[PDB]
RNA sequence: GGAGGUUGGCUUAGAAGCAGCCACCCUUUAAAGAAAGCGUAAUAGCUCACUAGUCGAGUCGGCCUGCGCGGAAGAUGUAAC
RNA sequence: UGUCGGCUCAUCACAUCCUGGGGCUGAAGCCGGUCCCAAGGGUAUGGCUGUUCGCCAUUUAAAGUGGUACGCGAGCUGGG
């Protein structure tokens, strides 16, 4: 259990609150992250944050290690943030951010607009490059994952939305 | 940038190009270049350049060593290697030649002492397809 | 105004079109840049001793970037008349209109062969464009004339079959 | 005529030299002198090693009843672009059952070519297996001379396939089955694990412990 | 790969034959410019030559176990570039120091002419 | 996807997984790899 | 395939398998053997087969036993015959095996390299086999 | 960090580690493949292999064995306690 | 306990013929091959022959494979 084992290590501006299994984390840029705790985990508090399983079941270690690395999210998520790059690859391919919603034009007929949630924004500094800022990995993977899902990777040109930290198979046509 | 002119193209420019891949720059005035450099063997040694941008379209000619291809190609016979190597020989060398152009090529190579340096042409003469002795 | 099929099949056509041209006027896509038979066309240019011109057309297209082709154009010696300047580039549109007068300046602009040719007053000489069997009218020829004048009731000998000139 | 010549002595020493080609004939009329020109120059690189494209009368003009009456003698393709029939060549060409078709793009020419090209070769004859059968006692019969009382091993045997005696793993014979019988039944087809009698009019030589084979061919075929 | 058969004994013993050597050594640490600043350095093997080289700290306590330069096992964490020079003490401190005048990396991390604790 | 009653790895970069009850090989290189059943 | 050159009779009675190997549980010859764990008998073409995919394996070296021979004849009922009216033909020829019978031997090759042409060869089997060395007792 | 002869030779408008074929040596090193992958029209440019540093105590695999998991598709209606 | 085939009328299974959803491809596109999921609805007309079947002609998105006393004569027929 080398995952548990180790202490987050918290920056300096950051208020904790625990209500025995309900946590919340309060943070400066960003806040409001909350999440309740499994029976079978411990979290001592000091200057640091500590966690530490109840039983020697299985699923215990196992869930004693997952429990630390969500938190650790949570107190990365509100003191620096998460983002993931996307970008795309092709000819008329472009991307643009009105607001709260972002048109993709990917070689449809009709171009699609998709509803960023509250929460996270995104921001287009080009055409083809794509942000999606927020405070929580989840939120921000899940997007990301959903605009990637309406044009994805096209071995034969590469062609389509890809994520920018992606390593993309090619083939050509045989003779 | 680091193309290799061939003994001069102040007039022509049909592989010289200096605006396709790199920032476009004055072709009349770089191609000067083949009067004050002036080749240096024959009007027929294509030689390395190196040139900078920097920060508008001031030009700047580095010149290296001339590539160890025509040495081993204009210098020993055909100036063609073999389609083949180490299995067709193209022309016999001997290890005078190499020594020729082992000084010559002053240039990098790393080399403490000359016994090494000719182990580097051997290695690339073997791959034109060429036979190396000593 | 001469227009050539584009197909690898008519390559011998477009040879014919070589010889008589006197200009060349190089039409090439901004979107689909440089192609086979683009460099076909800039290779009979050159076996032919003829200046180019080219065109740069669909420009119209959001896609347009009329840039990477000035790059393979000069990879086979096609030299833009900007950097170094051997011949003139264009950009037009076709079907909405916009540079097709500047391309007309710019391909009348080649006066500097002074385009002469003695007298009008010469017994006529021509080549055969094209040629074909009428059942109406027997064996018609397309001949664009070269130098001279050609005028109906006329001796002419033509490849192997010559006569004399009923109908112009 | 010179270069006519010469064409037939290096087209004739190559084929000696190689062996034989199996030419497509077409006669071509077109509209224009380069028309006619580019679909010469672009129906030459069609043929294949064994299958080969030949224009054996071209010109410019309507069809007619002599170049009609040229594709009548030579088996060929009666191709016009561009061009129409005159009323003597449809007479001609209704007599007969000369197939001509009309044009207007050259790239329909070269797929109909290409299609009539791929239908000129037909191999891939090699066998399948059906079933075997081993020979364990003789009888005679009136017109078949040796009967081979016999078992089948495995598979199934049918009256009426291409067969191949064997004995120590040689061939010595490759008819058909002509007669198949159980007892005094003459059926069909006999499966694995019965007993039968086999007739063939020629093997005639039969021992016990030869092996017969029965087998099945199937044409898959080739492509360019 | 880096096995303790003979890759650690070969390694101690060279070193060890080394520390006979002229008493000042130098040592460093570099993590900035490329190899080619350090084939610049190793320029130096056709006219100084002294020890350009660099070796695993964890073998550098157990080589140089003759009490030749024992001071730089104290020294001797993270990255190291001993540097022993052959003849003419000094030079690889001077020539090293020029060659960090012109450039970023380089620590320089003590010096052994003679019994000197840095 | 391949679907057989013996799964195994078929090179270095194959991984044996077990994934709702279901034994799968999922390899990060060569798509032809995966596998389920097994 | 294998088969005694001649016998003293044509055909034979059914009997029974029991037991174990006490006599053919040994490694003999070589240094490595196949070796049944499971009670059965093989066929004489399963030997065949066996043998087939285990000295290509090889290929370079190496000497290879059999001790298993097949010599028990058994019959078998064409289709569409009633029951009775004599006993059947010869069909093929069998070979009796009890659990802790040694089938193949093989020395001359690494461990690993008969481990792996072992393997093959019992895929060919009907029965479960095991892998074993060369012991003084 | 991941380099120099070196755009290896041939071919190709142009093939510069990375269209295709042949070969696949040397050099200073701790380490770097005439290169496993992405990218360039060809360059350029991010990787990998390999090596040095930090970390700080376990890690890898086989054998025997109890109970379980896939392999496991049918016809009126659950319908193989 | 009336045995082939035809007509009329059906009902179920899925080892899927079409339509629907996917993975791999020696998948450029248009077409394909193979495997996984899926039983909601669909799933020819004739010439020959007593034929089921089969072979032909011309269609269709497709002309599925099987169980039901080789479904069905106190429902018809009677060519075998
Ligand atoms: C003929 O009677 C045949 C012989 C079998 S082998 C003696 N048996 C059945 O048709
Ligand atoms: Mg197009
Ligand atoms: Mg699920
Ligand atoms: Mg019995
Ligand atoms: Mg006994
Ligand atoms: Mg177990
Ligand atoms: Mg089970
Ligand atoms: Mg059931
Ligand atoms: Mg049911
Ligand atoms: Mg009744
Ligand atoms: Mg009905
Ligand atoms: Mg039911
Ligand atoms: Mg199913
Ligand atoms: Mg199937
Ligand atoms: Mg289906
Ligand atoms: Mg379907
Ligand atoms: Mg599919
Ligand atoms: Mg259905
Ligand atoms: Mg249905
Ligand atoms: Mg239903
Ligand atoms: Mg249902
Ligand atoms: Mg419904
Ligand atoms: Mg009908
Ligand atoms: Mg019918
Ligand atoms: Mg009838
Ligand atoms: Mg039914
Ligand atoms: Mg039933
Ligand atoms: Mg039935
Ligand atoms: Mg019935
Ligand atoms: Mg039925
Ligand atoms: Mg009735
Ligand atoms: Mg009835
Ligand atoms: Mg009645
Ligand atoms: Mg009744
Ligand atoms: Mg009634
Ligand atoms: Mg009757
Ligand atoms: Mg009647
Ligand atoms: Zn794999």
């Amino acid at each position: 259990s080398r995952v548990a084992k180790n202490p987050v290590k918290l920056p300096a501006g950051v208020e904790i609150k625990l209500a025995g299994q309900q946590l919340s984390i309060k943070g400066a840029k960003g806040a409001l992250e909350l999440k309740v705790h499994p029976s079978v985990e411990v979290i001592q508090d000091s200057g640091e944050l500590r966690f530490a399983a109840r039983n020697g079941d299985q699923q215990t270690r196992a869930m004693a290690g997952t429990t630390r690395a969500l938190v650790n999210n949570m107190v990365v998520g509100v003191s620096q943030g998460f983002e993931r790059k996307l970008q795309l690859v092709g000819v008329g391919y472009k991307a643009q951010a009105k607001g709260q919603v972002l048109s993709l034009s990917l070689g449809f007929s009709h171009p699609v607009d998709y509803e960023l949630p509250a929460g996270i924004v995104a921001e287009t500094p080009s055409q083809t490059d794509i942000l999606i800022k927020g405070i929580d990995k989840q939120l921000v993977g899940q997007v990301a994952a959903e605009i990637r899902d309406f044009r994805p990777p096209e071995p034969y040109k590469g062609k389509g939305v890809r994520y920018a930290d992606e390593v993309v198979r090619r083939k050509e046509a045989k003779k | 940038i680091k193309l290799q002119v061939k003994a001069g193209q102040a007039n022509p420019s049909p592989p010289v190009g200096p605006a396709l891949g790199q920032h476009g720059v004055n072709i009349m005035e770089f191609c000067k270049a083949f009067n004050a450099k002036t080749q240096g063997q024959e009007p027929g040694l294509p030689t390395p350049v190196i040139i900078t941008v920097y920060s508008d379209r001031s030009f700047t000619f580095e010149t290296k060593s001339t590539p160890a291809a025509v040495l081993l190609k204009k210098a020993a016979g055909i100036t063609s290697g073999s389609a083949r190597p180490n299995s067709q020989k193209v022309g016999t060398v001997t290890r005078a030649q190499l020594e020729e152009i082992a000084k010559t090529k002053q240039a990098d190579l790393t080399a403490a002492d000359l016994d090494a340096a000719v182990r580097t042409i051997a290695g690339s003469a073997r791959s034109m397809g060429l036979n190396v002795e000593g | 105004f001469l227009d050539t099929p584009g197909h690898a099949a008519f390559t011998a056509m477009r040879a014919r079109g070589a010889q008589a041209t006197d200009i060349v006027i190089l039409v090439v896509a901004a979107d689909d840049g440089v192609m086979p038979q683009t460099q076909e066309a800039v290779q009979h240019a050159k076996a032919a001793g003829v200046p180019i011109v080219v065109a740069v057309n669909k420009i119209d297209k959001p896609e347009a970037n009329p840039d990477n082709i000035k790059n393979g154009l000069a990879a086979l010696d096609v030299i833009p008349e900007e950097w170094g300047g051997d011949a003139p580039f264009v950009p037009v549109s076709a079907k909405l209109g916009t540079g097709v007068d500047e391309l007309l300046e710019a391909v009348l602009l080649q006066a500097e062969v002074l385009e002469l040719k003695a007298t009008p007053s010469a017994p006529g000489r021509g080549v055969v464009v094209e040629s074909r069997l009428d059942k109406g009218r027997g064996p018609v020829a397309t001949v664009l004339v070269q130098d001279g004048t050609l005028r109906q009731g006329d001796m002419v000998l033509v490849g192997i079959n010559y006569g004399r000139v009923r109908a112009m | 005529l010179a270069r006519a010549h010469a064409g037939k002595l290096e087209n004739i020493f190559e084929n000696m030299g190689q062996e034989e080609k199996k030419t497509l004939n077409i006669v071509l009329k077109a509209d224009v002198r380069g028309s006619l020109e580019a679909l010469q120059g672009s129906l030459s690189g069609l043929g294949n090693d064994e299958v080969q494209v030949r224009v054996v009368g071209g010109g410019v003009g309507g069809i007619t009843e002599s170049d009609a009456n040229l594709a009548l003698a030579s088996n060929a393709v009666l191709f016009g672009f561009n061009v129409r029939a005159d009323a003597g060549a449809r007479k001609i060409v209704e007599a007969e059952g000369l197939d001509m078709r009309y044009y207007n793009v050259i790239y329909d020419i070269i797929e109909d070519v290409k299609k009539a090209l791929t239908g000129m070769l037909g191999s891939d004859l090699r066998e399948n297996i059906l079933g075997i059968a081993e020979v364990r006692d003789v009888f005679r019969s009136p017109k078949f001379g040796a009967i081979a009382g016999c078992m089948v091993t495995e598979g199934m045997v049918h009256r009426n396939r291409p067969i191949r005696v064997l004995r120590d793993d040689v061939v010595i014979f490759e008819g058909e089955l002509e007669s198949l019988r159980r007892f005094k039944d003459d059926v069909a087809e006999v499966r694995a694990g019965m007993e039968c009698g086999i007739g063939v009019k020629s093997y005639n030589d039969v021992k016990v412990g030869d092996k017969i084979e029965v087998f099945e061919k199937v044409e898959v075929a080739r492509s360019l | 790969m880096a096995i303790k058969l003979e890759d650690k004994k070969a390694i101690v013993a060279e070193v060890n034959e080394a520390a006979k050597a002229a008493l000042s050594a130098v040592v460093a640490d570099a993590r900035g410019v490329t190899v080619g600043a350090m084939t610049g350095l190793r320029k130096e093997a056709r006219e100084a030559g002294v020890y350009v080289k660099v070796v695993r700290n964890t073998l550098l306590k157990r080589a140089v176990e003759g009490t030749q330069f024992d001071v730089l096992n104290d020294v001797f964490k993270g990255p190291t570039l001993i540097a022993f020079s052959n003849e003419h003490p000094g030079a690889a401190a001077r020539i090293f120091r020029e060659f960090a005048k012109g450039q970023d990396k380089f620590e320089i991390k003590a010096a052994a002419f003679e019994g000197q604790f840095l | 996807m391949k679907v057989r009653a013996s799964v195994k790895k078929l090179c270095r970069n194959c991984k044996i997984i077990r994934r709702d009850g279901i034994v799968r090989v999922i390899c990060s290189a060569e798509p032809r790899h995966k596998q389920r059943q097994g | 395939m294998l088969q005694p050159k001649r016998t003293k009779f044509r055909k034979q009675m059914t009997g029974h398998n029991r037991g174990l190997a006490h006599r053919g549980s040994k490694v003999s010859f070589g240094e490595y053997a196949l070796k049944a764990t499971s009670r059965g008998r093989l066929t004489a073409r399963q030997i065949e087969s066996a043998r087939r995919a285990l000295t290509r394996h090889v290929k370079r070296g190496g000497k290879i036993w059999i001790r298993v021979f097949p010599d028990k004849p058994v019959t078998k009922k064409p289709l569409e015959v009633r029951m009775g009216k004599g006993k059947g033909g010869v069909e093929y020829w069998v070979a009796q095996i009890q659990p802790g019978k040694v089938l193949y031997e093989i020395e001359g090759v690494s461990e690993e390299l008969a481990r792996e042409a072992f393997a093959l060869a019992a895929a060919k089997l009907p029965l479960a086999t095991s892998f074993v060395k060369r012991t003084v007792m």
